[PDB]
């Protein structure tokens, strides 16, 4: 339940395709989690901070 | 446009999909309450049955073969030689 | 499942009497396949079960924060310490027979979690059922107990394998099928079938 | 209702290649110095140490089940502390006038070597191995 | 959409024939074949009618040349009826009828093959495992589907052609595409060693599981004074007779010290260990002979014996793995920890020595492109090689290295991996960039391009990833994830126009194409 | 009492970081052969320190006992069935009406856990059981 | 063939195994590398020659046709020919 | 959420135990590893059985009809 | 005397320590699965519930109450249900127990197994009685209650066993185990540097007697002696569970010989 | 680029004689197959589109096939020509 | 669901001995006995005791399937003995044995204090 409160929604419409942003970055560090993402579809779009 | 049991070309062996559509037509039509051409030693199923009925070779069938160009070439299955 | 992307489903249940057992006594409740666990290299699951083995055995909550200064090494010390071996196999005995295994086993304590989906909320059949009105085929979902969709790809094999009929069956005498009258010439579903 | 094979020979070593239960042993004869041997053994059944005085036979005999016990007062070729049962897979020529034969016991192989079995040794599956002392 | 069609979560069964799928009695009792009222069945027909459509052998509908139907469920007259010939009686599906059993998604003609059915309690489709691959399908609440055959013809379609182990040989790749796998696999080879003795009672226990065993104890390998077998001769008694088969691996003499390759005369192991070479999904391995040799049927038997064979003596040889498994030789990990070390220096030098410019640029292009492809290059072989310290290290009683070895699950890096050291993680090839300008993470000097932080994983998944270790490794794995989330938008489209582009093509009658 | 911050993305570019408070600061005047190899301290710039590493977490994997002694696509995987789990999802389950909804019969608080489930309220709402487990080829089933 | 596969590569996918085919032939009559044969060498040369004539792929009563049939057979012969070499 | 009668794993049983073990710790002020001894649980499938266990119920019944 | 003789080393009320000798393995694991899933004894079978505002839902409790060890000392002479002729359950082959409570103290209200009623006849004959060996005297707190919470049910005890569902086996963990100095090489101890170091020596060591290096290996040796320890829920003491095992197990094998005489006359 | 390539030895082996080649990196085959020095025999552009433009479409397909074949095998997967070929 | 009902591991249905023997065609002299409603607590017993017979040549079972209790058991013996009586003898044997055992114990136990 926590989980579903803490989550993050990237609205890519159109650039799903890229070596794009799905991407783990550094910035990412702390700020978000390195492992909690979806497979597929509409992965690394969606990040759990 | 009809071949000549001679001037014939195609495999003398049987394909497959000739056996077992044979197999399968066979089996369905004695199911279907059909006359069978050999001794039941016992068998109750109409493929069963039709197996039998074709590794004694006596199946009425008749292949006719079809040819691109829209000739075909018939054969027996008394003929056709069933290896597999 | 475990904590480590483990899922598996059930295959079967055994009773204490076909179970495995250990001379100390106990019986297991879980049977994994060890195949589960080279390629997927999930130490963490086979660090918990030691961890935890022995945290149910000093009554300690045993910690399996990250990153620490924990070491297996550091726990099969107290395990060992509590009398089995320190790596947490053990001996253990073929229910059926009694015999002891030639190998001895992993045995541990391992929380696992029950996930939803299950069987009985999925196991579904049909022959014949409720029929979509605009198209006459089958209906969508168990629930309205619709049947199954037997799809591009499920012909696309159908033809590879050459099941001719089959195939027409799945389309016609299994689904869809109709009988119309046709005109010999226009060649249209015109024509009116006063069937008496 | 024959022999096949009789002499002994020495052991010139044991080799335990990961095996904690059998050792794979090479042995030379104490007659022609052309026989030598080649053969797998079960070091937990019959222990062998370097250098010892072994007898080595053969024979097909003394194919229908076989049967346990009971014969406590039966036939008994087996003066001996080691008797398996195999086959043979290969005649070889060691060039020269040189012929060997390799032999199988479900896992255990054997090699041997002379030449005055052209009559002796057969090409059957049949060949009880012998081994005393 | 169709009717006739069954769905649910399935298992593996040690039991069954490859060919066969037991289907939970539910469905059973839901499906129905449309039977013909004939002379050769009215009498057993007629019962099930009687039976109802509850009790499993049963049915549950009987209809008329008048063409109406007949609600064995209702219909006051349910337990009167006198069938007809030429009548009609929808059944329930009953042992052995074949079924189009599958897979999703349909890609393969190994996706739909037909079975045997085979009637059993709860509610999980049963498939054999070396079955599994076709499918590839695993049991992690893995649904299936299930189309019955209607007429006898059609069911004639599905026996003589789509029949499992028709096929086993498969046309992309002329070869087998059913192997043997997991435990039987894994223990096959225990069975198989040198060093594998069994004794009297079990030899017959085992024999007696072999449902074709011509009923002959086989004269054991040995006799002197206990009288044994071996487990290669047993597990030969699931091999037929007329089996012809040369291996040789490496070090093979027809004396095979390391008991390599493998013979295989008459139907019986003359020497060798088995596994998944020798009963895999090889081309000239056991099964792709059998097959060619005896036919499809006895191949698809032959499974079958194997398994339950080994199975059994395995269920009582037990097998496992363990944390134990992962830690090797005290002195092989500081062996290993400065084989790292060492590594890192061979990398200093080179950091120094482009610090200084004295960098030939090579023809690797770019003097900075051309420094990576060197430490790169340098890690990575520390890795490999501090592992193939550890594989070595590892005694030929370490059950991970066992699965290794039959080749049942896993590769010498998964060990490695463990027991020694990660690696080098990676985003594009180039190691972990700078996002950080000109770092890794604010944890970090900048302009540093030692290992440690480019992304080099030193600890071994048994000591476990640092803050940053673990950290980098993530961005490395979480790639995958990712070409898998595009690929698999354009690989449907292209696998289907392929199929689309090569519909009506088929060699017709001439032999032309 | 300034004595910890709020530093964003942006506000990090521009500044050092300590993992540990310990370890990395004291100087340098044997090693364990057990434990894993953290490299060091080579810097004397650190403006900031981090409370605990673990906090780069999300809730899920927080979860995850030793996440760190599994490949990093396991732990993704995992995060993404803790949701398809059974357990206590509040206490007043009795009095609500909401379509759907599963409980444990037994739930029973991990005999493994992360300091950081504390702040989850785990060992207050399980979701599992410890289970006796085995891992061994028995029937092969 | 080296007009064919340049490469000098000589492994390819062919029907028939005719490796095992023999290793089949040999324990089957349990023969014996001792004694000699008993095969005229018109005996091999005149059947091998005999043979390729019946591995007939395709069937056709004229030219064109059985010309094309010594065609789809090429490459195996030459296999054929390569193993029972006298 | 309620003791459970007897361990799943092996079966001795244990519901009655809960008192008596969740008395040695408030009142005898002992270390759980060592209570458990005392209560007869010696394996740790029973023993496990106990140590783990969350009484829900208790703040279930904190509510009202 | 004969053959199978036995020497049990401790034992008490709840366990029976015991040197089983000169038997066959076999038979000693036979015996070993009976004690544990073939043994009769009586448990709760049916729940019909007239009231409860627990927060333990119905079935829920049910469930525990199924668990609830029940006295069966005499359960030899209590007809399994599926027989007693009468159309289902007599006096004759199931007892029946009440349980009724509620929240009169201003103060949780703890509903053990002692306070089950019997209500049908016992005709005289330990059966039905929730067991006890709680200190203070009430057994298995089979729920708990606040204000106003009430529950009314109706136990239904029968016989059955293990095999057909847990609740009844009368086991509850049996202790197994033989040649503690491996002698048989009936397992292959996995170890690191050595095996004897690394793998813990057990206790029943000492009434065998240990190696003795240099001495070949021994191959026609077997089995006999195995050191087991019954443990009991209490529902029979121990004793019996041991005793009933040898027997239902002798019972079983006689089936057998009684089943071929009734199929040699035809 | 120094390539490895295999080639009859005048004793009969086959042998690595390795040769110096050329790779563009931009195309137009049509002229720089007219160039002194280079085998505008073994010329080859993986633009398989212009390969038939200049060389005839036989050729083309050659490439083609050539082409594909490779996709698909540099993840070690075999398909049997025939599929590929059709 | 498809669960079938606990009881159908000891309690024989409809139409269902116990024991039902079959020739076995392969050998000579040797038997089949499906032993149904039955399990490996029985089944080893009797295989394993059933192997001091020294008129025994062949004596193995097998449960076909966990999903069905019920066992198969082969009993051969030397010409001129039928497997059955091997069979009972094995039987009496057992129990004999257990007879014993039950005797036994109860005498230690009487001996007991605690
Ligand atoms: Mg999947
Ligand atoms: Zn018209
Ligand atoms: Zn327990
Ligand atoms: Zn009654």
């Amino acid at each position: 339940t926590l989980s579903h409160l803490r989550r993050t929604n990237t609205p890519i419409g159109r650039d799903g395709k890229l070596a794009k942003p799905r991407q783990l970055h550094n910035t990412h560090w702390g700020l978000v989690c390195p492992a909690e993402t979806p497979e597929g579809q509409a992965c690394g779009l969606v990040k759990n901070l | 446009k009809a071949i000549p049991k001679d001037q014939r070309a195609t495999t003398p062996y049987m394909t497959k999909y000739e056996r077992a559509r044979i197999l399968g037509t066979r089996a369905l039509q004695i199911s279907m309450n059909a006359p069978v051409f050999v001794d039941l030693e016992g068998e109750t199923d109409p493929l069963r049955i039709a197996m039998k009925e074709l590794a004694e070779k006596k199946i009425p069938l008749v292949i006719r073969r079809y040819l691109p160009d829209g000739s075909f070439e018939d054969w027996s299955v008394e003929e056709l030689i069933v290896d597999l | 499942a475990s904590r480590h992307g483990q899922k598996g489903t059930i295959g079967i249940t055994y009773r204490r009497e076909d179970m495995p057992f250990t001379a100390e006594g106990i019986v297991p409740d879980l049977i994994i396949n060890p195949h589960a666990i080279p390629s997927r290299m999930t130490v963490a699951h086979l660090i918990e079960c030691l961890l935890s083995k022995v945290a149910a055995l000093s009554g300690n909550e045993g910690d399996a924060s990250p990153f620490t200064d924990i070491t297996v090494e550091g726990i099969s010390k107290l395990l060992r310490e509590h009398g089995y071996q320190s790596r947490g196999f053990e001996v253990m005995y073929n229910g059926h027979t009694g015999k002891k295994l030639m190998a001895q086993i992993f045995f541990g304590p391992t929380y696992y979690q029950r996930l939803r989906h299950m069987v009985d909320d999925k196991i579904h059949a049909r022959a014949r059922g409720p029929m979509q009105v605009l198209t006459r085929q089958p209906v969508e979902g168990r629930s309205r107990d619709g049947g199954l969709r037997f799809g591009e790809m499920e012909r696309d094999c159908m033809i590879a394998h050459g099941a001719a009929s089959f195939l027409k069956e799945r389309l016609m005498e299994a689904s869809d099928a109709f009988r119309v009258h046709i005109c010999g010439i226009c060649g249209l579903m015109t024509v009116i079938a006063k069937l008496n | 209702s024959n022999t096949l094979f009789d002499d002994i020979f020495q052991v010139s070593e044991v080799d335990p290649g990961r095996y904690n239960k059998v050792c794979r042993i090479e042995a030379a004869s104490t007659t022609q110095d052309q026989c030598k041997l080649t053969l797998d053994i079960n070091v937990e059944l019959f222990p062998v140490a370097a250098q010892d005085s072994l007898t080595v036979t053969i024979a097909s005999s003394l194919t229908r089940s076989w049967r346990p016990p009971q014969a406590g007062d039966r036939s008994l070729a087996d003066d001996y502390d080691y008797v398996m049962y195999g086959t043979a897979y290969k005649f070889e020529e060691v060039s020269k006038d040189l012929i060997a034969v390799y032999y199988s016991f479900g896992g255990l192989l054997m090699r041997l070597e002379g030449n005055y079995r052209n009559l002796n040794n057969l090409k059957q599956e049949n060949a009880y191995l012998l081994i005393r002392r | 959409r169709v009717d006739f069609s069954a769905r649910t979560v399935i298992s593996g069964d040690p039991n069954l024939e490859l060919d066969q799928v037991g289907v939970p009695k539910s469905i059973a009792k839901t499906l129905t074949y449309p039977e013909v009222v004939t002379p050769y069945n009215i009498d057993r027909l007629t019962q099930l009618v009687r039976n109802g459509p509850n009790e499993h052998p049963g049915a549950k509908y009987v209809i008329r040349d008048s063409g109406d139907r007949i609600d064995l469920r209702y219909s006051k007259r349910a337990g009167d009826i006198q069938l007809q010939y030429g009548w009609k009686v929808e059944r329930h599906i009953m042992d052995n009828d074949p079924v189009l059993f599958n897979r999703q998604p349909s890609l393969h003609k190994m996706s739909m093959m037909a079975h045997r059915v085979k009637v059993i309690p709860y509610s999980t489709f049963r498939l054999n495992l070396s079955v599994t691959s076709p499918y590839n399908a695993d049991f992690d609440g893995d649904e299936m589907n299930l189309h019955v055959p209607q007429s006898e013809e059609t069911r004639a379609e599905l026996s003589q052609l789509c029949a499992v182990p028709l096929q086993i040989v498969s046309p992309q790749s002329n070869k087998p595409c059913m192997g043997i796998v997991q435990d039987t696999l894994c223990g096959i080879r225990k069975l198989t060693l040198r060093d594998t003795f069994i004794e009297l009672d079990q030899v017959l226990n085992m024999l007696y599981w072999v449902p074709d065993w011509d009923g002959v104890i086989p004269t054991p390998a040995i006799i002197k004074p206990k009288p044994l077998w071996s487990g290669k001769q047993i597990l030969s008694v699931a091999i037929p007779n007329g089996i012809h088969l040369q291996r040789f691996d490496e070090g093979t003499t027809l004396l095979s010290p390391k008991d390599n390759g493998m013979l295989i005369i008459d139907g019986q192991i003359i020497f060798g260990v088995v596994e998944k070479k020798t009963v895999g999904s090889s081309n000239g391995g056991l099964i792709h002979v059998v097959t060619r040799e005896k036919g499809p049927q006895v191949c698809a038997k032959l499974f079958g014996n194997i398994q339950k064979v080994v199975n059994f003596w395995l269920l009582h040889n037990g097998f496992s793995t363990g944390i134990g498994d992962t830690i090797a030789d005290g002195p092989t990990m500081r062996e290993i920890t400065e084989t790292i070390a060492e590594a890192k220096k061979k990398v200093l030098d080179v950091t120094k020595e482009a610090q200084a410019n004295l960098l030939t640029a090579k023809h690797g292009m770019t003097l900075r492109e051309s420094f990576e492809d060197n430490v790169v290059r340098f890690l990575n072989e520390a890795r490999d090689k501090a592992g193939r310290l550890a594989e070595v290290n590892l005694k030929d009683l370490n059950n991970v290295k066992q699965m290794v070895m039959a080749g049942s699950k896993g590769s010498f890096i998964n060990i490695a991996q463990m027991s020694a050291c990660v690696g080098q993680q990676s985003v594009e090839g180039k190691r972990i960039a700078f996002g950080f300008v000109d770092r890794t993470l604010p944890h970090f000097s900048k302009d540093d391009y030692s290992p440690e932080s480019k992304g080099f994983v030193e600890n071994s998944y048994l000591r476990g990833l640092t803050p940053q270790e673990f950290f980098f490794h993530a961005m490395g794995g979480r790639e995958g994830l990712i070409d898998t989330a595009v690929k698999t938008a354009e690989t449907g489209y292209i696998q289907r126009r392929l199929v689309k582009a090569l519909e009506d093509i088929m060699v017709h009658y001439d032999n032309t194409t | 009492e300034g004595l910890v911050e709020y530093i964003d993305a942006e506000e990090e570019e521009s500044i050092l970081i300590a993992m540990q408070p310990e370890d990395l600061e004291p100087a340098e005047a044997d090693v364990d052969p057990a434990k894993r190899i953290r490299v060091s301290h080579h810097a004397t710039t650190f403006t900031h320190c981090e409370i605990h590493p673990s906090m780069i977490l999300g809730v899920a994997a927080s979860i995850i006992p030793f996440p760190d002694h599994n490949q990093s696509p396991r732990n993704t995987y995992q995060s993404a069935m803790g949701k398809q789990a059974m357990g206590v999802f509040l206490t007043n389950y009795n009095v609500r009406m909401d379509t759907m909804a599963n409980i444990l019969y037994y739930p029973q608080k991990p005999l493994g856990t992360t300091r950081a489930m504390e702040y989850l309220k785990f060992r207050e709402l399980p979701a599992g059981q410890n289970a006796i487990v085995a891992i061994a080829c028995y029937s092969g089933y | 063939l080296r007009e064919v596969f340049v490469d000098g590569e000589a492994n390819w996918p062919l029907p028939v195994n005719i490796r095992r085919i023999i290793q089949n032939a040999q324990q089957t009559f349990h023969i014996d590398h001792t004694k000699p044969s008993d095969l005229t060498i018109k005996d091999i040369v005149l059947g091998v020659k005999d043979l390729q004539e019946n591995l007939l792929v395709l069937r056709g009563k004229n030219e064109i046709i059985q010309n094309a049939q010594r065609d789809a057979v090429t490459l195996f012969c030459c296999l054929l020919r390569s193993r029972l070499a006298t | 959420m309620i003791v459970p009668v007897r361990c799943f794993s092996c079966g001795k049983v244990v519901g009655d135990k809960w008192e008596s073990y969740l008395n040695l710790l408030q009142e005898d002020e002992l270390d759980e590893g060592t209570a458990l001894s005392r209560l007869g649980l010696k394996r740790y499938c029973c023993r496990r059985m106990i140590l783990t266990h969350v009484d829900l119920i208790e703040k279930f019944l904190r509510y009202n009809p | 005397e004969e053959g199978p003789q036995v020497k049990i080393r401790e034992a008490s009320k709840d366990n029976v320590d015991f040197i089983l000798s000169n038997v066959d393995l076999a038979m000693a694991n036979s015996l070993r699965r009976v004690m544990i899933a073939e043994i009769p004894t009586l448990a709760i079978d049916s729940v019909e519930v007239e009231t409860n505002t627990t927060v333990l839902a119905d079935e829920f409790i049910a469930h525990r109450l199924g668990l609830i060890p029940l006295q069966s000392m005499d359960i030899e002479q209590l007809e399994y249900s599926r027989d007693c002729f009468c159309e289902d359950h007599c006096d004759k082959c199931s007892v029946v127990l009440t349980l009724q409570a509620f929240g009169e103290s201003e103060s949780t209200t703890n509903v053990y197994s002692k306070d089950l009623v019997i209500v049908s006849n016992l005709m005289g004959r330990n059966i039905g009685h929730p067991i006890i060996q709680d200190k203070e005297g009430n057994g298995v707190l089979i729920c708990k209650l606040r204000k106003g919470q009430e529950l009314k049910l109706t136990c239904v005890a029968k016989k059955g066993i293990a095999k057909e569902h847990a609740k009844w086996g009368p086991a509850a963990a049996i202790e197994f185990e033989y040649d503690p100095w491996n002698k048989l090489k009936h397992t292959d101890y996995w170890y690191e540097q050595d095996s004897a170091k690394e793998w813990p020596q057990s206790k029943n060591c000492e009434y065998e007697d240990p190696p003795n290096e240099g001495d070949p290996f021994d191959y026609k040796a077997q089995a006999d002696t195995f050191y087991m320890n019954v443990e009991s829920v209490g529902s029979i003491p121990v004793d019996q569970v041991v005793v009933r095992g040898i027997d239902t197990l002798q019972k079983k094998v006689a089936s057998i010989l009684l089943a071929l005489t009734q199929m040699d006359q035809d | 680029m120094k390539y490895d390539r295999k080639v009859p030895s005048p004793t009969g082996e086959y042998v690595k004689e390795p040769e110096w080649v050329l790779e563009t990196d931009g195309v137009n085959l049509s002229e720089v197959m007219t160039v002194p020095g280079i085998d505008p025999t073994r010329i080859y552009t993986n633009s398989f589109i212009d390969i038939m433009e200049v060389l005839g479409i036989e050729a083309g397909r050659a490439a083609l096939y050539k082409e594909v074949y490779n996709v698909i095998a540099s993840d070690g997967s075999y398909v049997n020509y025939r599929h590929m070929a059709l | 669901m498809n669960a079938p009902d606990r009881f159908e591991l000891f309690l024989l249905g409809e139409g269902e001995s116990k024991l039902k023997i079959d020739p076995d065609t392969k050998a000579p002299n040797a038997v089949v006995i499906t032993f149904e409603k039955e399990d490996h607590t029985l089944g080893n017993l009797i295989r394993a005791e059933l192997l001091n017979d020294r008129k025994v040549l062949f004596a193995a079972y097998k449960v076909e399937h966990p999903f069905f209790a019920r066992f198969k058991l082969r009993i051969q013996t030397t010409e001129g003995y039928d497997p059955k009586d091997a069979l009972k003898n094995a039987c009496n044997s057992i129990i004999n044995k257990l007879g014993a055992l039950k005797t036994n114990f109860e005498t230690e136990w009487n001996l007991q204090t605690l």
